């Protein structure tokens, strides 16, 4: 259901379709915890499951992120 | 082998590093260590790079063409798929690290030794592919698009600066259980400021032997590239910028930090219409900018006291069907 | 305090002109003006959202963000 | 008194309800239910409205009028900030709704009306123009849309929202008022209305207590409440503003399909307007167009021909702004 994604690896796995056009690198977004849903370029915390999209140039992965969901734990480093 | 076509689309400006004299009338000069790319697959795809090495160019001098080996001898050539193209180039920039660390494998002796042990370098390579861009970056070059607007020229750089201001590196070197604000306050790691780049066989393999990265489960100093999903460059009308961090680095100096992206894209645009050829283009924002350093430290002000003296500067402009002219 | 609906409505008072979701339903949602752009956040779930566009659901944006925001969820009835 | 200076910047295009019969082009008809306002204020203050109204039209012919009043008298006339100019909307057409309830206060032919202004109603889409700034008040299912001229296409976009069962924060406001969202969406109808907002309708405004779908309630699931739409820049702008009622994009779509309908209406008021010589006849022409296009699909059946056994009042309000009329 929701195991698989912990591992950082699983989760750039996800990207292989993504938008081409977009401006935030993959690799990143995982880094950042995030999962590609399918949907355009919306992604989502394996851990707050919050999600996030309309991405535009000069964007942080981490900061937008901590943005939307200020205690997205894995962002707080609850996870070492 | 290291001479297949090379590109027509595109030209190249560079000016060694150079130190000024206090005494007016004054330049010096050091082993210049930067290198370029501008290769076209048989097959019709096309590879530009822009390497800034550091501590020696026996560095710079190899990227560049293994680099060209595990991407433009078929590897690359093809009908791939978007994350194809990634991950052909993720393997590419592996073959150049890994190859390279067991080059370095072969008293005036502590003397070169301390050298190639901490020579080093970083990239931005771009590569086309039925006009779709992508950008590989490895440290603080930057590259930039310049597509023509209706209503002015749109200028968006498409990678990222590896520095210790990065909130993303950052915070990928915080789970590696170094401390974020300690590292962001130094704001330099081993001379250098950039939190990635290939070689330097000290900092890779010892990183556990310095206080600053003492505790880490893993290398802070990594190689990996930063990949940017494909870029649609059908109905696109501008040009491609591919420029060293000493370039930016020294119009930055001089007029002051931010707005050097546009300012520099607002240079290559007039060049554009007043020249012959690319190389020329590119040779001419150069001169420009190592002009604008000497006089801002002669006619010295305010501004004076950042200037020195430059780094090397390498320019690289791919034109999109831009009017030359 | 923001947890009073009317409260909520009542930071809209300089939201930027020109943007598409009405503010009465952006505060039924749940949501508060910050200040900068068109940001906003949920009362509860401090999740914040922003980059708005014609079309968009209030409640929608809002669930899809922030899965949880228990208002969203019917956890706050107060009655 | 309901008499000040018209705009002349406006069009209007209308065409009342009509049935088919199954013999053909045989068409009837009932007494129409619609009306719009296209005053501007001595003041240079501008006030454009479409309001649809259902079971008689003792509410349309009001609330267009008093609407008026509260409005153009004063009240917004003046250098206003945008929250100001809604909170003025606002205290406006609730002066409407409670005054409109004081005014139903009036053989066993009684029982008759009754049933009647107890359940009439109406639904409405208000405009307001002040310095090149415009302002939506939405209450119902009519639409407005705001179309520039791009260089690069003619853009399209709705200021307002359909207050339907369809719509996620209509339906969770009338979920944190104590009803069932799955079961009010499911049915997607109340009281015979699709609308979850209404002027007047005294029956389920005072007693929807007695209505088994809204019989859990700590307030009126039904309000009349409008949504006004923070104010629109039209300095740089070049297009034109369209109020049109369901009626109309409710036929349109009904014959060529869900969806796609506001481009295509504004597609059509494109074209007409580069071969008209009013406004008026701009607007009407693309209501005719509209109504022919329903009676043809019906006649000239199909698939689609199951879906236009009629179609309910059209009306169409068009506010040129600088395009080409010639
Ligand atoms: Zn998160
Ligand atoms: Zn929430």
């Amino acid at each position: 259901k929701e195991e698989e994604f912990v591992e950082e690896f699983n989760r750039l796995k996800t990207f292989a379709n993504f938008p081409s056009g977009s401006p935030v690198s993959a690799s990143t977004l995982a880094r950042a915890g995030f999962l590609y849903t399918g949907e355009g370029d919306t992604v989502r915390c394996f851990s707050c499951h919050a999600a996030v999209d309309r991405w535009q140039y000069g964007d942080s992965a981490v900061g937008r992120h901590r943005k939307v969901s200020p205690n997205c734990r894995f962002i707080n480093g609850f996870y070492l | 082998t290291d001479d297949l076509p090379l590109c027509h689309l595109s030209g190249v400006g560079s000016a060694s590093n150079r130190s000024y004299s206090a005494d007016g009338k004054g330049t010096e000069s050091h082993p210049p260590e930067d290198s370029w790319l501008k290769f076209r697959s048989e097959n019709n795809c096309f590879l530009y790079g822009v390497f800034n090495g550091y501590d020696g160019n026996r560095v710079t001098n190899f990227v560049a063409q293994r680099l060209s080996a595990e991407l433009l001898l078929g590897q690359l050539n093809a009908e791939h798929a978007e994350a194809d193209v990634r991950r052909v180039l993720l393997q590419a920039f592996d073959v150049v690290e890994r190859s390279f660390l067991e080059s370095i494998d072969d008293l005036e002796r502590l003397k070169t030794l301390e050298r190639e042990i901490s020579g080093g370098a970083m990239a931005v390579v771009a590569v086309l592919l039925n006009n779709k861009l992508y950008v590989a970056n490895v440290g603080t070059n930057r590259a930039l698009l310049c597509k023509s607007t209706v209503d002015g020229l749109q200028v968006t750089q498409l990678n990222v600066d590896h520095t210790t201001e990065n909130e993303d590196e950052l915070f990928r070197l915080s789970q590696l259980g170094l401390d974020a604000g300690k590292i962001k306050q130094v704001g330099i790691i081993c001379g250098q400021e950039s939190t990635r780049r290939i070689g330097d066989y000290k900092v890779k393999y010892g990183y556990t032997d310095i206080d600053l990265l003492s505790a880490a489960k893993s290398k802070p100093i990594i190689a990996e590239p930063e990949i940017h999903g494909a870029q649609p460059l059908d109905g696109v009308t501008g040009f491609l910028v591919l420029m060293s961090e000493g370039l930016y680095k020294a119009l930055e100096a001089a007029h002051g930090p931010g707005q050097a992206n546009q300012e520099i894209a607002a240079m290559i645009d007039t060049e554009f219409a007043k020249q012959t050829s690319l190389d020329a283009v590119a040779q001419a924002v150069v001169d420009r900018v190592k002009r604008i350093h000497s006089d801002t430290f002669a006619s010295g002000g305010e501004r004076a006291r950042f200037c020195p003296r430059h780094e090397d500067m390498t320019l690289l402009v791919r034109n999109f069907g831009y009017p030359l002219g």
